[PDB]
């Protein structure tokens, strides 16, 4: 299974953040409402499922994980927070995410 | 409703009898879509209908609404994209189109500067629970 970062948006006191779970078959989306801006800056993946999350949504798995909708490149879990901000800080400012 | 009785009278009453709904939800969304914020316009509503659906902004599986409150004008792909889910949940998502702030910015225009849309429909459409949780589920069976 792989664990990718689709969405995130800067709030005052966080970030919204959205990871994608794909297997073989199946895609399950993980929304993180708020997740703390400590752990967010630092990296700090290993503590994202230690937050609260809606129930994952679960539907076929994409045959391509590239941008999502938006238009944001999307990242491994494993790569870190601060890579998909580095890589979308100026389309995210433009859709008020950042 | 002048607009959308000029409307009706250059469609004609048997066009104007099927997609009445539809063009009352274009006239209330300024024209858009809501989820995509893309422009629907009103000769494509009238020739091609079928790729404008009327979306259930909360599923009525919990909502049990299905007043114009929680009815929603978007294209078709953007319904079918949405499934089961919130507006919040469907956008956060890496399935949508724009962002939940871009779409929130728009909503409290929408309702609080325009008054297109009811304070009822504002709260749907920002409803940023999980509807698929206990606690939730019995909120908005219990706002009843
Ligand atoms: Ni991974
Ligand atoms: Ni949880
Ligand atoms: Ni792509
Ligand atoms: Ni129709
Ligand atoms: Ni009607
Ligand atoms: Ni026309
Ligand atoms: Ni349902
Ligand atoms: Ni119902
Ligand atoms: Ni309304
Ligand atoms: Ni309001
Ligand atoms: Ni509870």
């Amino acid at each position: 299974s792989v664990k990718y970062i689709s969405n995130m948006s800067k709030q005052e006191k966080g970030y919204r953040v959205y990871v994608n779970v794909v297997n073989e078959d199946t895609d399950k989306g993980f929304l993180f409402p708020s997740v703390p801006k400590e752990v967010i800056e630092n990296d700090k993946i290993d503590e994202l499922f230690n937050f609260e999350h809606h129930k994952p949504y679960v539907q076929k798995a994409k045959s391509r994980y590239d941008k999502n909708g938006i238009g944001y490149k999307i990242v491994q879990l494993d790569e870190g927070f601060q890579k998909f901000i580095e890589l979308n800080k100026e389309k995210m400012k433009e859709n008020l995410d950042y | 409703n002048e607009r959308i009785e000029e409307i009706i009278r250059t469609t004609g009453k048997e066009n104007a009898k099927y997609l009445i709904e539809k063009i009352k939800l274009h006239d209330m969304q300024e024209g858009k879509c809501l989820y995509s914020l893309e422009a629907i316009p009103l000769e494509d509503l009238l020739n091609n209908p079928f790729n404008y659906e009327v979306d259930h902004i909360i599923p009525r599986s919990v909502s049990f609404d299905n007043s114009f409150n929680n009815k929603v004008l978007v294209k078709q792909e953007e319904n079918s994209k949405k499934g089961n889910r919130t507006p919040f949940q469907y956008l956060s998502s890496s399935d949508s189109k724009i962002s939940y702030e871009t779409f929130k910015k728009h909503i409290l225009n929408l309702a609080k500067g325009k008054g297109r849309i009811s304070k009822t429909k504002k709260e749907y459409l920002l409803e940023e629970r999980d509807i698929n949780r206990f606690s939730v589920q019995k909120d908005f069976i219990n706002r009843n």
